[PDB]
């Protein structure tokens, strides 16, 4: 009555579904600065206050872009075909294969007719 | 408005199925995170001169307080307000290779994290069998959580222990004490727990060995060496329930089975009265007597204490001891024989 | 989605702290941020993280609902409703004209709205609840004495969880565990009753069977002293 929630609103913020708003901010996937109230899920909230993450898996195969480990714009293709629905920063995991190499430098020893 | 209501367990089966397993690479690499950590909390400790336990609080009231930061501070046993911030002000005003330990520090507490919430599954998986045996099935996955926790405090990643078939010991000792200490209205010693649990098992086999239900003196001489007959009896006696107040009595509509029972403890109206009419006759008895022919015995029974040897040492602020306070007694004990067998009032208090 | 941030020598604010707008990141007010987000601090490739995340006051629990019945002013919603009062009539004043008595009668008495949500549960005192011995060294109790533990071992479970600083997932869970509690000791019913584990399936006596005489009291109460 009180607070202009439901039957069913006052559950899911009662019994631990639906996170009720206080002092807000922001606007994500909405493109609406969400008031003061009213409830939201795990999915939406682990967006909101967490960020948009995504992890990708790969066979025992070949990189194809971590030397571009850095940035990726969304759809953009990685390793044998990947491609990430997602437009922010490529990063690194477990690194298998890695390359040294050593530059050095001599003197050489010439006699030219 | 109902769609469902039970889902508590439901509810967090699924909630649970939201993070994923971890590589036999990733588990390892998480934990690598947390033991440095741990040490670099200390490193800081070192440093700072402040505690252990301090700067973890401090880091982890950041990693996690964002709104984690107690809503009341323990009712101001912690500190929460303005303090925090000048801790981690200090840690983030070090010079740059002391710092890293922080950034080692917040690495490790926020792996912490992540370690936990990976492997919660391995709790729901271990407390299932162990549901039933008492206790709830939530109860126990809560339980088998924080032993899943403490796992993760004892063990060093160095030792490459299957991380999987290591936290499942942790969980069930968890879930074990856990099972003997909580389910059950009056609290019982753990070993106390383990000699019922032992009887459970026992008392099966002579169930069926002996075709009949077997007796105190056949459970003792199949126990143990040092077990008794009258024992058992005991055993049994603790064991049970016990019954409900609440149980309704045959009737099953209105009576309960608390209804029928009396009490014993209060005086009733003919006993308070007497225990007030004997009062009353004896400020009407020893009121021409002696304040210390009624003094004594109202230092050794009118004042509640024994003084079979404590009023004989002590010299009882002023008067006489030794072989004459063991005849005090006779100086006031005897003297309230005759006032009663001539004028019979306290004759008939006995019974 | 994360913008990063390069360092040339010196660094503040570390992994976890919260930031934004055009606020000091590193090298002795230099480098700044521009989005609100997660810092990161990468260890070994120099680059301070900054990853695209808000901070919302956005909370669960009876923690967030007894926020707003404090925030919440009577006088205001008392008047703001008196103008939502015979406005659309048929519509939003039929409903909107009920909420307003509340208030009026919340003002009546003199009760802060928060008192409803419970954070020191009191109990009722232990001789109406007893532990007597009966017979053959068994004893009798009530269900509200059962009803009681249960609670506790949550709420203490809880201070050890919320002290050990544990992952929320599981905080939660504990709260509503906590929630369900309180539920079944105030009002055991009003969602599915829990019994005696083993014994039968009987629910709990709890304190409102036991006022209202649900369970052939009341029938038993007219019968009389």
């Amino acid at each position: 009555t009180l607070l202009d929630l439901s039957a069913t609103e006052l559950e899911q913020v009662l019994y631990f579904s639906k996170y009720i708003v206080l002092d807000p901010k922001g606007a994500i996937l909405n493109g609406v600065p969400v008031e003061k109230r009213q409830l939201l899920t795990d999915e939406e909230y682990r967006e909101l206050r967490y960020g948009k993450q995504e992890t990708y898996p790969l066979p025992p195969g070949v990189d194809a872009l971590v030397k571009d480990g850095e940035e990726v714009v969304k759809g953009q293709e990685l390793a044998p075909g990947v491609v990430s629905r997602l437009d922010g920063v490529a990063l690194y995991r477990f690194p298998r294969r890695v390359r040294v190499e050593y530059v050095k430098k001599e003197r050489a020893g010439l006699r030219l007719p | 408005p109902k769609i469902s209501t039970s889902d508590p367990v439901r509810q967090y089966l699924h909630e649970i199925g939201q993070v994923p397993l971890l590589t036999l690479e990733e588990e390892v690499e998480l934990a690598r995170k947390v033991e440095e950590g741990m040490e670099a909390i200390k490193k800081l400790s070192e440093i700072t001169g402040l505690d252990p336990d301090l700067i973890r609080e401090v880091v982890r009231a950041k990693i996690l307080g964002s709104a984690r930061v107690r809503h009341i501070p323990g009712l101001k046993e912690t500190l929460d307000p303005k303090t925090v911030e000048e801790i981690d002000q200090k840690l983030k005003s070090l010079p740059k290779e002391h710092k890293r330990y922080l950034h080692i520090a917040r690495e490790g507490e926020a792996a912490r994290q992540h370690l936990i919430e990976a492997n919660l599954r391995l709790v729901v998986s271990i407390a299932k069998k162990y549901t039933g045996r008492g206790l709830s099935f939530l109860d126990l996955i809560q339980e088998g959580n924080q032993g899943l926790i403490r796992a993760v405090e004892k063990f060093e990643y160095k030792r490459r222990f299957k991380f999987s078939t290591y936290a499942t010991w942790w969980i069930r000792q968890a879930i074990n004490r856990a099972i003997a200490d909580q389910a059950r209205t009056i609290r019982i010693p753990v070993h106390m727990v383990e000699t019922i649990n032992k009887l459970s098992r026992t008392a099966r086999q002579l169930q069926q060995e002996l075709g009949r239900e077997p007796t105190y003196e056949e459970i003792a001489e199949a126990m143990g060496p040092g077990w008794d007959a009258k024992r058992v009896e005991e055993t049994l006696k603790i064991a049970q329930e016990p019954v409900s107040l609440e149980t309704p009595i045959g009737d099953e509509k209105d009576s309960f089975y608390g209804d029928f029972i009396p009490d014993e403890h209060l005086p009733s109206p003919v006993d308070a009265a007497t225990q007030s009419l004997l009062s009353e006759e004896l400020e009407k008895a020893l009121s021409k007597l002696s304040e210390r022919e009624a003094m004594v015995l109202k230092l050794r029974k009118g004042l509640i204490d024994g003084r079979e040897h404590t009023l004989e040492e002590v010299g009882a602020f002023f008067g006489v001891t030794r072989e004459r306070i063991r005849q005090i007694e006779n100086k006031a004990l005897r003297k309230l024989k005759y006032h009663e067998s001539r004028t019979r009032k306290l004759r008939d208090f006995l019974d | 989605k994360a913008r990063v941030y390069p360092f040339e020598d010196d660094v503040e604010v570390s992994t976890g702290d919260r930031v934004a707008p055009g606020d000091v990141l590193a090298d002795g007010g230099k480098v700044k941020s521009d989005v609100y987000g997660r810092v990161e601090v990468d260890l070994v490739r120099n680059v301070v993280r900054v990853v695209e995340s808000y901070d919302i006051d956005a909370r669960m629990g009876a923690e967030a609902i007894q926020q707003l019945l404090k925030e919440l002013d009577l006088e205001a919603l008392e008047k703001e409703l008196l103008e939502e009062m015979k406005h659309p009539s048929r519509a939003r004043r039929a409903k909107a004209r009920k909420r307003l008595e509340v208030v009026r009668a919340f003002l009546d008495s003199g009760n802060r709205p928060e008192w409803m949500i419970l954070e020191a549960v009191p109990v009722l005192p232990p001789d109406l609840r007893p532990m007597v011995q009966v017979d053959g060294g068994r004893f009798a109790t009530s269900d509200l004495n059962d009803l009681y533990r249960r609670l506790i071992n949550r709420n203490n479970r809880l201070k050890k969880l919320l002290a050990q600083g544990a992952p929320e997932i599981i905080i939660r869970n504990e709260k509503r565990m906590l929630q369900e509690a309180v539920d079944a000791l105030l009002d055991n019913g009003r969602r599915g009753a829990p019994v005696t584990n083993p014994g039968s399936d009987r629910p709990l006596r709890s304190l409102t069977d036991i006022l209202s005489g649900k369970q052939g009291r009341f029938r038993q109460n007219l019968l009389g002293k």
